[PDB]
RNA sequence: GCGAAGAACCUUACCUGGUCUUGACAUCCACGGAAGUUUUCAGAGAUGAGAAUGUGCCUUCGGGAACCGUGAGACAGGUG
RNA sequence: CGGUCCGGCCGGGAACUCAAAGGAGACUGCCAGUGAUAAACUGGAGGAAGGUGGGGAUGACGUCAAGUCAUCAUGGCCCUUACGACCAGGGCUACACACGUGCUACAAUGGCGCAUACAAAGAGAAGCGACCUCGCGAGAGCAAGCGGACCUCAUAAAGUGCGUCGUAGUCCGGAUUGGAGUCUGCAACUCGACUCCAUGAAGUCGGAAUCGCUAGUAAUCGUGGAUCAGAAUGCCACGGUG
């Protein structure tokens, strides 16, 4: 829950996922937002975010889906 | 033949109705017992009744409107005596030594600046 | 404030009533998704994110004369400090001092 | 007994009896005891059949006890070996309830001299 | 359905127009029930003398003026008829609906 | 120096002609809550006379006249220096103080009932038992203290 | 709990990464187009390119008003 | 005053109240004493009330090295392929550390669920949303009335009844940790608001350092609205009890 309705990728986004596997043992994509949900039509694999300075690698879970990658990946500095 | 009073007090409003009968006394459409609630002393009322022997040959009949409800018996207490100054022309006077025919001038204040209704003036700064 | 504000504010009022207010009992049903009706609305709720400037609103109403946001009374359309000088002035009818 | 299956306390309190176990809380309770028409007080030893195993439906509904008792050993990792933000704000004294931390953080930042 | 109103600056003009409208209502139709007063009522507006912040020091500017409603108790547009048509003077406000 | 508007005046009791037998209930009163202050008062003297009590007609005046306060403390100036000295009580107040001190020995102190506390306070005072409270020891303490002036 | 009668987008400062330079806003003069509407592709997006369609208003048959993209010489602009 | 099984329910009216408007009343005026037989002060009388009658409006030369150029104008002043400003995202709710202000529990005059009583002032036709419902519930339905003394938010709480439990580290308390719903929006990771079911260390009206208050005062419990897609426990406004 965030939201109800369903959380959504925009397309150029939905273009790049759809074409990530594949192997699924390449280089992080550079995904760059931390609001993206990982609800569980996405599929499990590693990605990077970016955290204001650099990106930051972070990976698409199965045992939760209730999330923001926000939650995971760090953005502040030195707090 | 009837005798009438009325009386202003705390936003609530009364008016004081006394006739010849069998005696009784009826507020709101109700026995004053049934009335006020359970009460501290229920006196202010009776205060100035007594005079006039209380229950006695007197029928007393109240109907009083705003306030709350310990102000509604103020205001009952001067349509009674409003009433009694008229069932004689020497009761006025035994009624003034006891100080039921005094009325009030302490109405709602208004702002006046800095008041929060009409104290605590400020916050009193800090240490 | 920004002479870009009285130009600004009523394309982001004309936006809106291109996209949204034209469409605000119909959101009961378009935006509804699940709890009434079908699934049939999907495709006509790509409407609610055609444009993307502003949303619900993304700006506040100004007073026309000094430009602010905040600060102003809708019953003359003024900035409140302004309807106090305009009063002692006695440009505004009908409103005076108290006295008191 | 056996008042919302297979249950066993026995001569405990109308109300309070299947408390701090994931089992049946007061609210819970007090739904039942008026559902199945029985006294809301003191400790029970007055209960008849067809009263409240009848009922059963309304005190354990889906869930209760070992269905959510003591479900930890397998959602720690999710917090302690995976980089997350609840995880650090497990291990350190900072809140996450949106409260401040410039000001009386104590003691909740551990001790101080 | 028939909705009506007046509004003025002063008590004796919210008189010499209800008096016209009613005079205009009683042409129209003997009725015996009395037109709508409703409560008069006016507004202040506090405001900060300082140009910037301090709450401790006010000044208060209030807002007089006089609004009835009328009402007519039949469904009739005959009613009105003549009361769409009548000129008042410059210091008093009529809005009628039907 | 005592500068100050006149008195408050108050009528006397409708049934026992005092304006200090009035003053009950006022005592142990809380948030304004008066309507609840009362529901103690005369309330606890068949409970007090069910323990120890004598005379319920007039049990309570244990509290007025068979407990009564007459020293206070502490201190008086003679010139640039400051001496201890035990002073006089107004008569009034000397007669209204023993019915005052009950808060600590009802609300911080006592078993069940704040009326059954109010009877257990006034079963000590028909013998003057009565355990003593913060605002008593605040001065009885230390008005037994130079006995010899300056 | 102070301006602030209210910041997820805004606002808006400050900071980051992009982008433009006669300017988001105003005016003096021309060029090609009415203002627009419908809509796809790339890009985080502003924008940068595609697939189509208008000609109304006012008026001495001339020509304007208005407004979109362009460009100098004057000159704008800043919650500095 | 009338219709009337005996309620403003209804003809119909205008006393109280409310909302409006005018005019009276209190003037040291009357008496005594005091005072400088002046100004003035205190009692007594009458009165609703006396004693600049009460409360409001409000303030000089200078002072505080006051406060504000961002409410307005403006000197000098910084910036110009930019400090212009358009765009997507971040931040203004950081915390090695110090201190105010608001509030709850410890119960017993109580907690919680039901029964019952009184407002004042406001605000609302793509809204406020009734009654009647669905539900553990926020809230949403079936859907009326209403353009506001007419319909609606709406229920005054403290109080008074009724049940349960009661000095128990407690049926409470809450640190600590989660789930499942309800609302607004494109979208609430970040900096939004309600509800239900769990988790369960401490909690005996209290450290340094300490406040406001002389009476309708200290104290205590209520209600609206602005700003607005959208948040109030703050702020402006309006009352019971004492």
């Amino acid at each position: 829950r965030s939201l109800k309705k369903g959380p959504f990728i925009d397309l150029h986004l939905l273009k790049k996922v759809e074409k990530a596997v594949e192997s699924g043992d390449k280089k992080p994509l550079r995904t760059w937002s931390r609001r993206s949900t990982i609800f569980p039509n996405m599929i499990g694999l590693t990605i990077a975010v970016h955290n204001g300075r650099q990106h930051v690698p972070v990976f698409v879970t199965d045992e939760m889906v209730g999330h923001k990658l926000g939650e995971f990946a760090p953005t502040r500095t030195y707090r | 033949n009837q005798y009438y009073g009325t009386g202003r007090r705390k936003s609530s409003a009364a008016r004081v109705f006394i006739k010849p009968g069998n005696g009784k006394i009826v507020i709101n459409q109700r026995s004053l017992e049934q009335y006020f609630g359970r009460e501290t002393a229920r006196m202010v009322v009776r205060q100035p009744l007594e005079l006039v022997d209380m229950v006695e040959k007197l029928d007393l009949y109240i109907t009083v409107k705003g306030g709350g409800i310990s102000g509604q018996a103020g205001a009952i207490r001067h349509g009674i005596t409003r009433a009694l100054m008229e069932y004689d022309e020497s009761l006025r006077s035994e009624l003034r030594k006891a100080g039921f025919v005094t009325r009030d001038a302490r109405q709602v204040e208004r702002k006046k600046v800095g008041l929060r209704k009409a104290r605590r003036r400020p916050q009193f700064s800090k240490r | 404030a920004k002479q870009s504000m009285k130009a600004r504010e009523v394309k982001r009022v004309a936006l809106a009533d291109k996209y949204f207010a034209k469409r605000a009992e119909l959101k009961a049903i378009i935006s509804d998704v699940n709890a009434s009706d079908e699934d049939r609305w999907n495709a006509v709720l790509k409407l609610q994110t055609l444009p993307r400037d502003s949303s619900p609103s993304r700006q506040r109403n100004r007073c026309r004369q000094t430009g602010r946001p905040h600060g102003f009374l809708r019953k003359f359309g003024l900035s409140r400090i302004k309807v106090r000088e305009a009063a002692m002035r006695g440009e505004i009818p009908g409103l005076k001092k108290a006295s008191w | 007994a056996r008042i919302a299956g297979i249950n066993i306390p026995d001569h405990k309190h109308a109300v309070i009896a299947l408390t701090s176990i994931y089992g049946v809380g007061k609210t819970r309770s007090k739904a039942i005891l008026a559902a199945a028409g029985i006294a809301e007080d003191v400790k029970i030893s007055e209960l008849s059949e067809g009263q409240i195993d009848t009922l059963r439906d309304e005190v354990a509904k889906f869930v209760v006890e070992g269905d959510l008792r003591r479900e930890i050993s397998m959602s720690i990792k999710r917090l302690m070996d995976l980089g997350c933000y609840r995880g650090l704000r497990h291990r350190r004294g900072l809140p996450v309830r949106g409260q401040r931390t410039k000001t009386n953080a104590r003691t909740r930042k551990g001790p101080r001299k | 359905r028939i909705r009506i109103r007046l509004k003025a600056f002063d008590h004796r003009l919210i008189d010499q127009a209800t008096a016209e409208i009613v005079e205009t209502a009683k042409r129209t139709g003997a009725q015996v029930r009395g037109p709508i007063p409703l409560p008069t009522r006016k507004e202040r507006f506090t405001v900060l003398i300082s140009p910037h912040v301090n709450k401790d020091a006010r000044d208060q500017y209030e807002i007089r003026t006089h609004l009835r409603l009328v009402d007519i108790v039949e469904p009739t547009e005959k009613t009105v008829d003549a009361l769409m048509r009548l000129d008042l003077a410059a210091g008093v406000d009529v809005q009628i609906s039907l | 120096r005592r500068r100050v508007i006149g008195q408050r005046k108050i009528l006397p009791d409708p049934k026992f002609g005092s304006e200090l037998l009035a003053k009950f209930v006022n005592i142990l009163m809380v948030d304004g809550k008066k309507s609840t202050a009362e529901s103690i008062v005369y309330s606890a003297l068949e409970t007090l006379a069910q323990r120890s009590g004598k005379s319920e007609l007039e049990a309570f005046e244990v509290a007025l006249e068979n407990v009564r306060p007459t020293v206070e403390v502490k201190s008086r100036r003679v010139g640039g220096s400051t001496y201890q000295v035990p002073v006089e009580v107004r008569p009034v107040r000397r007669n209204a103080l023993a019915m005052r001190w009950i808060v600590e020995a009802a609300r911080k102190r006592g078993d069940k009932s704040m009326a059954l506390r109010l009877a257990n306070e006034l079963s000590d005072a028909a013998e003057n038992k009565g355990t003593a409270v913060k605002k008593r020891e605040d001065v009885h303490r230390m008005a037994e203290a130079n006995k010899a002036f300056a």
